[PDB]
């Protein structure tokens, strides 16, 4: 256990004299369940995926490319397939869903397909199933579709939002995948839980809770499928099991807003951020708030991500724009 | 030990709580009462070896294996036996929750038919060789009886034939016959089991829901009248911090009267104190909680106190709400700040303080003041706090708060008027006209988006605020309550010639009524603007003529009406012009009705130009 | 409305509602409605008793909106209270957009200034300045005061006297008409400088001029553990401490802090510039508590406060009444608490009792109501 930097090229921007701004922004990060690859996304920079095999982090940088997605808009979020080991499903902001290939002999990155389903105002939502055989792309403003990957990327089905709940003009922040893929789990604006069922091709709503009485951030699921972990722009971060669908814990540790939550590939610890600079860590299993560490985070956004093989700490918060690794944290002091 | 020595360890701690229910020490762990600094000027250990070894362990190792008659018969002999060890209500709780898990997977079936398919695990991939390899747990034994898992393993309890003693149940009427002997031992105990709160509201709306119909719906919602009332909601209020599971019990409290849900809420603050003890030491502890909010309320920490804050008045709202009202009504600039916090209730929330607000406003207090000159400083902050939940929550129903201003008013009541006339300037955007400039005057009457700016320089704010104004009267057509106030304010107005309180007072108070009516009059014909006019307000055929308010009365409701359709067509201009009846106060007899109703037709919308 | 009673243009009675003011100073009763007609004022009131509602409300009825001309100029002492003036003026005027002022002081680039008045979106009608800055303007043609009619001299004994501060004022009496409009409004008018002051005048108008209460008979190495008893018991609205050293006042509030009771500090021995903001933001509720020495003593208005504590008592009986005259403003209820811990502070209350006829009573061991003071 020691501090190591990262080496990309956030820190030869600040070690020079370089003084209005030096990177920009992170939009989105997401791992493949091989835990090699990286999906380290830009606002206005460059979508850099990495492949580092053997060191820590030393060894190699592998790419960085501005133009990728192309030159006018921004991606929202990377799906990485976990069928296929060389594809990368990037969905930019206004009418393009591309598939991206990428080479390790060469120093370039090359597109497979761009297919388009019509009238895509604005898709900001897409991951594969955790078996790679759906994708779900939901709009946060009309309704939400369904294609396949196993054969082709092709539709099936699409369901309208306001079938789902009945209140307003909602905003679908976060959802989530099931643990065995026959589900979806999706968070809307004033604090609704509801539970579609999607097994092949069919896409129908089971039952809607109220969780609570915010915007639900995010919602991760447990390697273990007892429990799922919801947050709030509340401080309440609920622990709900799955057998009888009631809830368990209640981190009410309300100092701020919640923007970042994280399990272990264990199910162990729980990794909360909030919106003070101020992360956190739990247990599950043991009692309500047991914290293990808390850690002060400088002036800037961060952002706070876990390896799906083994326990490694991905956390960023320099002071513009750079990612630390914790190397070898099973005591973390 | 022996009995006659448990029962004076029982004394000795029954009293200790009721030492720090009613005052005790508050904090003396605090920087500013333990350090003292200036410049210039036994009986324990006997005690430890009650809980771990005894009978008391006794007592709760035959919970644990499946031996639940010996301990009912105990626990019915002697109740104190509890507030001792707080693991003997964990164990009547985890047989109770066996007993139930058949019935509740029943009900909401298809759910949980599919989330023994939703609980599955993720398996474990290779990068090398593409692999797809299962999880591998191991099954260990030990004495602990609630299940864990630990990074690589499973500890399951190891007597597995525990529970051949017992029997699952099935619909209803056994859940009614089960918990008059297991509930009524941890009567107000279920708070440490929170779960079990709400497996036992979430059948009782899926029991209304299932039994829907058309039949079965008058004693269906009478038999878990008398089960909540009984042990739900007094296991509510011994909650710390409880938000979602406080929800879950007010759900199936949706399908009741709001007339029986008072009747529980006004039985929690009578039976608080009088009755049972370990909510009374639970109620002192939010009461001292809230207080210390309301101390430490400032205009830059109220991101980080807010959240705080609301979070506990949606655990216990019974509790941390008559302080938190006694600071409105007496204190300002703390207004603004409870209204911030209330974008962050729950439901359950928002019932009890409209029943809070109903409990103030009943108050035996002097209403008028000493002599009469001014009414009160509480009835002028307390209108700005109903007021001001109106305007900035959109979750709040009011809706009991307007039929107590409908009532008081047929008796006379100047609380009633003093919300009244809040509602209107703040909700909506209505300015009086007695201030205002002689060009601006000419320009509120010329119809164009120049009344828009003359508006805007009044300050008058109509076009902002036309959705929370629209809402506003969408409660008082509820109730057709809009042909009621009219009526009820031109009485009380001239009810008011005839009493004598003063002299001076009776020119302003004539005035004020004066200008209230005249400010609610223009606010139905901002919000009611089409055909929906019509039918809430009384037309003067029969305004004239069954009531008896005069004639520029009238006709002021009537004109921007009768306006809209004479420019609309020539078929439709014949129509409103023969519509009239009697007119009481004036003779058409010598006044030629060809100039003298178009005097009143008329506007100074179309008499000047420029 | 008491102000609508001074008959003035129903533009300016607007806001007035909306600035709360209902009932009229005794200074404002005898000198306004005379200086609407035209002729000359001469005034000597108390400070802090409405003498700058005086020359706001009267300059609003007589000014004719003219594009690009100045017509109001008001000459003062500093630059802190002409920035006073600047935030009034726009008050009474929030619903008339024609109209604009501007503030001048030293410490600013003049022709920096110099393109904020000759930009006509920032060229006002009303231009107030400290007369070492209003007379650096003329110097070189940036403004003109030939269009002007009304103008105002607040401390008139205190700017006159100096005689570097003399002959500022003298250049712009110089570079405006005479046929005009002169208001001199001060504090503390003599009978030395009134001679001196009517050069600049034509015929004018002259003008000369419950609480419950306890204390805690404790000893000395108690009363740190009866504040955090005084504090979590009493349920106030803003709470005062009053230190009679600099010692103390600093080791309280990081006691306090780390107590869970944020809090300021303001008194001497500090910078003037911080002594403003520190005590503007307990006047803007950002923290509700503060502690202070004895400047805080005299003269301060602040309604929201209706907890004083004496952490060391005073000596006299003239400084106790002015600490306990801030708390319960206006017929609102308040409570004084002192702490006795010397040999000489007995004897303070027992010429107390006798003077001003007040019973400071004995603190009862079981508590207060808390309906005596919220209620009653």
């Amino acid at each position: 256990e020691d501090k190591r930097f990262i080496h990309v090229s956030s820190r030869s921007h600040s070690r020079f004299t370089s003084t209005p701004i030096t990177p920009n922004e992170i939009l989105s990060l997401k791992f493949h369940v091989s835990g090699s690859s990286m999906a380290y996304s830009r606002m206005d920079g460059s979508l850099t995926v990495w492949f580092i095999k053997d060191a820590s982090f030393d060894k190699s940088v592998e790419v960085y490319i501005p133009d990728c997605c192309g030159s006018d808009k921004l991606a929202t979020d990377l799906s990485w397939n976990p069928t296929s080991l060389n594809q990368i499903a990037v969905v930019s902001n206004s009418s393009e869903i591309s598939l991206l290939l990428i080479n390790e002999k060469s120093l370039t990155a090359s597109k497979l397909r761009t297919l388009s389903l019509g009238s895509k105002t604005k898709v900001n939502t897409c991951l594969y199933d955790p078996l790679g055989n759906w994708l779900l792309a939901a709009t946060k403003s009309e309704k939400i579709y369904l294609f396949d990957v196993k054969k082709d990327h092709s539709s099936v089905c699409s369901l309208n939002i306001s079938d789902i709940s009945q209140e307003d003009n909602d905003v679908v922040y976060s959802l989530a995948w099931s643990n065995g893929g026959s589900h979806i789990f999706i968070g809307f604006k004033s604090g609704y839980l509801a539970i579609l069922k999607a097994k092949h091709g069919i896409l129908e709503v089971c039952t809607k809770i109220k969780a609570h009485t915010g915007p639900i951030t995010e919602i991760k699921m447990d390697p273990w499928g007892r429990n799922f972990i919801t947050g709030s722009i509340d401080g309440n971060c609920y622990v709900w099991n799955m057998k009888s669908l009631c809830c368990e814990l209640i981190i009410n540790d309300l100092n701020s807003a919640v923007t970042t939550l994280d399990v272990c590939h264990l199910g162990k610890i729980l990794g909360i951020c909030t919106e003070d600079e101020m992360v956190y860590f739990y247990d599950l299993n043991s009692g309500n708030l047991l914290h293990s560490k808390s850690l002060a985070n400088y002036k800037t956004d961060p952002v706070l991500k876990f390896y799906p093989d083994k326990s490694w700490y991905i956390m960023s918060g320099k002071n513009d724009t750079l990612s630390n690794h914790f190397v070898k944290n099973e005591k973390n002091l | 030990p022996e009995m006659e020595f448990l029962q004076e360890y029982i004394q000795n701690l029954e009293t200790e709580l009721e030492e720090e229910s009613t005052k005790g020490v508050e904090n003396p762990l605090a920087m500013a009462a333990a350090l003292s600094t200036e410049n210039e000027t036994g009986k324990q250990k006997t005690q430890q070896d009650i809980l771990l070894f005894g009978k008391i362990k006794l007592l709760e190792r035959l919970l644990i294996h499946g031996c639940v008659i010996p301990v009912i018969h105990v626990l019915k002999q002697y109740p104190k036996v509890l507030y001792v060890s707080e693991s003997l209500s964990r164990y009547l709780g985890r047989v109770f929750e066996y007993l139930l898990n058949p019935l509740y997977t029943s009900m909401t079936s298809s759910g949980e038919s599919k989330d023994m398919a939703t609980a599955l695990m993720i398996t474990r991939i290779d990068n090398g060789i593409l692999a797809h390899k299962p999880r591998l747990i191991h099954k260990y034994k030990t004495h602990e009886p609630f299940e864990s898992l630990e990074l690589n393993s499973s500890y399951v309890f190891y007597y597995s034939e525990w529970n051949s003693n017992l029997t699952p149940f099935a619909s209803v009427n056994d859940l009614f016959e089960n918990s008059h002997i297991y509930l009524s031992i941890i009567g107000p105990y279920l708070g440490r089991i929170p779960t079990l709160l709400s497996k036992i509201s979430r059948i009782g709306v899926a029991d209304i829901q299932k039994n829907h119909g058309s039949e079965s719906l008058h004693v269906t919602i009478d038999k878990w009248i008398d089960y909540v009332r009984k042990f739900i909601f007094p296991a509510t209020s011994l909650l710390q911090n409880n938000p979602i599971a406080t929800s879950e019990v007010y759900e199936l409290m949706k399908f009741f009267p709001f007339e029986k849900r008072y009747f529980i809420y006004n039985e929690m603050m009578t039976k608080l104190s009088q009755d049972i003890l370990p909510l009374k030491v639970s109620f002192n502890k939010a009461e001292r909680e809230a207080k210390s909010i309301l101390k430490a309320l400032s205009i830059d920490t109220i991101a980080k106190e807010s959240r705080r804050f609301a979070k506990l008045i949606s655990t216990n709202p019974l509790a941390s709400l008559v302080p938190a009202v006694k600071q409105i009504e007496n204190y300002d600039k703390v207004s603004e700040l409870v209204v911030y916090t209330t974008k962050y209730f729950n439901d359950f929330a928002y019932d009890v303080l409209q029943f809070v607000l109903l409990l103030r406003l009943t108050y035996n207090r002097p209403a008028v003041q000493f002599d009469g000159v001014n009414q009160a400083m509480w009835v002028q902050r307390l209108s700005i706090f109903i007021a001001g939940l109106a305007k900035n929550c959109p979750n709040m129903d009011i809706s009991n708060i307007i039929t107590y201003i409908l009532k008081t008013l047929h008796n006379g009541n100047i609380i009633a008027v003093s919300i009244l006339k809040e509602l209107i300037i703040t909700v909506g955007g209505i300015r009086d006209l007695n201030e205002v400039n002689m060009k601006q005057l000419l320009m509120l009457n010329s119809g164009s988006p120049l009344k828009q700016y003359a508006r805007h320089l009044i300050y008058d704010f109509r076009d902002d605020n036309s959705v929370i104004s629209s809402r506003l009267t969408s409660f008082f057509t509820d109730q057709s309550a809009i042909s009621e106030i009219i009526l009820l304010l031109y009485t009380l107005n001239l009810k008011a010639n005839t009493q004598n309180s003063h002299y001076k007072i009776l020119s302003t108070r004539c005035d004020e009524m004066n200008t209230l009516l005249w400010s609610f009059i223009e606010l139905i014909k901002h919000c009611l603007k089409g055909k929906a006019f019509e039918e809430n307000v009384l037309p003067f055929v029969e305004l004239n003529n069954r009531f008896h308010l005069s004639t520029p009365w009238t006709f002021h409701i009537w004109r921007d009406y009768l306006d809209n359709q004479l420019n609309s067509n020539e078929n439709f201009s014949i129509d409103e012009l023969i519509e009239g009846a009697e007119f009481s106060d004036v003779d058409l007899t010598k006044i030629s009705k060809d100039l003298f109703t178009t005097f009143w037709r008329l506007s100074l919308y179309d008499i000047h130009f420029d | 409305t008491g102000f609508k009673d001074f008959l003035l243009k129903p533009e300016l009675s607007r806001a007035i509602i909306d600035c709360g003011f209902e009932h009229p100073s005794e200074v404002q009763q005898h000198t306004i409605p005379q200086s609407i007609h035209g002729t000359d004022v001469l005034c000597q009131a108390k400070s802090g008793l409405g003498k700058t509602a005086v020359f706001v409300l009267s300059t609003l009825q007589q000014l004719d909106p003219v594009p690009g001309e100045v017509a109001v100029v008001v000459i003062c002492n500093a630059r802190e209270l002409a920035y006073q003036i600047r935030n009034e003026y726009l008050r009474f005027s929030k619903y008339m957009p024609d109209v604009k002022t501007a503030v001048f002081y030293g410490g600013t680039p003049i022709s920096k200034d110099a393109e904020l008045l000759k930009n006509k979106d920032t060229a006002p009608h009303i231009v107030v300045a400290t007369p070492g800055r209003l007379k650096a303007l003329v110097r070189e043609k940036y403004i003109d005061l030939s269009h002007v009619k009304n103008f105002v001299i607040d401390e008139c004994d205190k700017v006159l006297e100096e005689l570097d501060m003399r002959r500022d004022v003298q250049e712009i009496f110089r570079a405006t008409p005479r046929d005009k409009q002169v208001m001199m409004f001060s504090a503390t008018l003599s009978q030395e400088i009134r001679p001196i002051c009517r050069r600049f005048l034509q015929n004018p108008l002259e003008i000369f001029v419950g609480l419950q209460q306890y204390y805690i008979k404790l000893e000395e190495r108690e009363k740190n553990r009866k504040l955090a008893q005084l504090l979590d018991d009493l349920e106030f609205n803003q709470v005062i401490i009053f230190v009679k050293s600099t010692t103390r006042a600093n080791e309280l509030t990081k006691l306090l802090n780390a107590s869970n009771f944020p809090a300021i500090t303001v008194h001497g021995h500090m910078k003037q510039e911080e002594r403003i903001a520190r005590y503007k933001a307990f006047k803007d509720f950002e923290k509700r508590i503060c502690v202070s020495t004895d400047v805080f003593g005299r003269g301060i208005d602040i309604e929201r406060i209706n907890l004083a504590i004496n952490y060391d008592l005073t000596n006299e009986a003239d400084q106790y009444l002015h600490r306990v005259g801030r708390a319960g403003r206006f017929g609102t209820k308040g409570l004084a608490i002192s702490f006795v811990s010397s040999k000489e502070d007995e004897e303070v209350l027992a010429k107390i009792q006798e003077r001003f006829d007040v019973k400071i009573a004995e603190f009862p061991e079981e508590g207060i109501d808390p309906s005596t003071y919220l209620n009653n």
